[PDB]
């Protein structure tokens, strides 16, 4: 439910630094169990720069479409195509095959500042 | 927020709680996606004690209920059957549909909705009076739906062998009393099933065993995805008092023969159908996307002028595969329409108001 070695943000993402120093984005299995089953997703377009905060990517249910927030600031590098096909990996793979795009942040001092596994557990716990 | 007995049972089966019109209910159990499949492939279920049974008696019940109701009581010739009908006021808009059950000439029982509850029971005893029904509102039931194609044989698992000799072979649209099940051929997903009403201190352990017999348990998030798939109308949505049935896809219930039966609202809705009255019919979004409540619908006529309709009920279709609604409209509409969604217009095909009948896809 909070991968131990994952970074996470208030906006209820997660955060994984990959090899070559980019990160992949995705909501967590808090975040999925309130937006019940992802019937589509609209993605950001590659090469994209966003800053924190901005709303970048759409998750539709049934009941609702409900916005994704950049968690970092930085440069779209990848998005998630398999969710053009099979959005209810949001839902059954949160931090597996639904992962939603990967970016290459541009701001050392924002990822200083995302929550732990630990510090996250206790965003949920209050 | 009141709850019904079932609350407990919906918790150990992992239901996400909601308040709907003041009752908490299950909106799911996990995923209303895999809800609507069971419902559609093998058998799912559905808490529906919210709703109203009311049992009618005496020997002017059934005069009552010709001059009550805008279908016709007397079609039910056979104990136990049952028809849908709604109930007009005088201007001929829809009060509520509901669906009655002839027992005998002096019994029948009708079933209202939870949200109209309170309206329906006032009208009801207002308009009963002079005909001296008794009128007992059975608070006292609880009442489960199982549909799906596999929902009758689940539950009749757990029928004694009277329960299962009274319901052997019975048709759509009959309701039993056999102990002390209630069990009718009705439902709202355009799949075969049961509605089984017992009573309230009997409905946690039955709906354990049916659990246990193999039926999902499905919420409301399902409930209403299977319900405008087979093209049913929600009350508040497709009609309510301002919305004459004949625009609701009602007039299918309207029995016009014999003329000399008078019924609240009839003369009010022979003038509306002699001026014409809009219509609901279908819309599919086969584009990316969902289509929701209270858009606007608008289409372009033969000569260059633009006409506008509503929807009244949009969902994502999980057995199309498409966004699906059903709306409003100007008479008149040809195959496709616009719909307005976020800044964006996103053309729809034109339908019946229906999309599914016998798990498939009405194109």
């Amino acid at each position: 439910n909070v991968p131990a070695e994952l970074k996470y943000s208030k906006e209820h993402e997660w955060l994984r630094k990959e090899a070559d120093g980019t990160y992949t984005v995705g909501i967590t299995e808090h975040a999925q169990e309130l937006l019940g089953d992802m019937v589509f997703v609209d993605l950001p377009e590659v090469g994209a720069t966003v800053s924190a905060g901005d709303d970048c990517a759409v998750a539709e249910s049934v009941k609702a479409a409900s916005d994704i927030y950049a968690p970092v600031s930085g440069e779209i590098v990848a998005v998630n195509d398999a969710l053009s096909d099979s959005p209810e990996l949001v839902n059954s793979e949160p931090y597996a095959g639904g992962w939603i795009f990967k970016i290459k942040a541009s701001d050392e001092s924002e990822l200083e500042s995302l929550l732990d596994a630990t510090a996250y557990e206790a965003l949920l716990e209050d | 927020a009141q709850q019904t007995p079932l609350y407990e049972q919906h918790t150990l089966c992992g239901a996400r709680m909601v308040d709907f019109h003041g009752w908490m209910m299950p909106l799911h159990y996990g995923s209303q996606i895999d809800e609507h499949h069971a419902v559609r492939t093998d058998a799912g279920m559905f808490d529906v004690s919210h709703m109203t049974i009311v049992d009618l008696r005496g020997s002017r019940t059934r005069e009552f209920l010709r001059y009550l109701l805008a279908n016709d009581v007397a079609k039910l010739t056979k104990s136990g059957k049952a028809l849908y009908s709604g109930m007009l006021n005088a201007s001929g808009g829809v009060i509520d549909n509901l669906i009655v059950y002839y027992f005998t000439e002096d019994f029948f029982r009708l079933v209202v909705n939870s949200a109209t509850r309170e309206k329906d029971l006032s009208w009801i005893t207002q308009h009963a009076e002079p005909f001296g029904i008794e009128i007992t509102v059975r608070d006292d039931l609880s009442m489960i739906a199982v549909q799906g194609p596999n929902a009758q044989a689940k539950a009749a698992t757990l029928f004694n062998d009277a329960q299962r000799q009274a319901v052997e072979g019975m048709k759509p649209f009959f309701g039993v009393q056999a102990g002390d099940l209630f069990i009718a051929t009705t439902g709202y997903t355009g799949e075969a099933g049961y509605e089984i009403a017992l009573p309230n201190e009997k409905a946690a352990d039955f709906w354990r065993a049916l659990v246990e017999a193999g039926v999902k348990p499905c919420g409301l998030g399902a409930r209403d995805t299977l319900r405008l798939e087979a093209g049913m109308n929600l009350y508040g949505q497709e009609m309510d008092e301002t919305i004459s049935p004949l625009a609701a896809n009602m007039g299918w219930t309207i029995a016009w023969e014999p003329a000399d039966r008078d019924f609240i609202g009839r003369e009010a809705l022979e003038v509306q159908r002699e001026h014409g009255t809009e219509k609901l019919v279908g819309l599919v979004m086969t584009e990316k996307g969902v289509l929701r409540n209270e858009l606007p619908v608008r289409f372009t006529d033969a000569q260059g002028n633009q006409h506008e309709g509503i929807i009244t009920s949009g969902t994502f279709s999980p057995t199309l595969g498409y966004s699906i609604a059903l709306a409003r409209v100007p008479e008149g509409i040809g195959e496709t329409a616009i719909v307005q969604i976020r800044n964006r217009e996103m053309p729809v095909k034109v339908t019946k108001p229906v999309f599914v009948r016998n798990g498939k896809a009405v194109a």
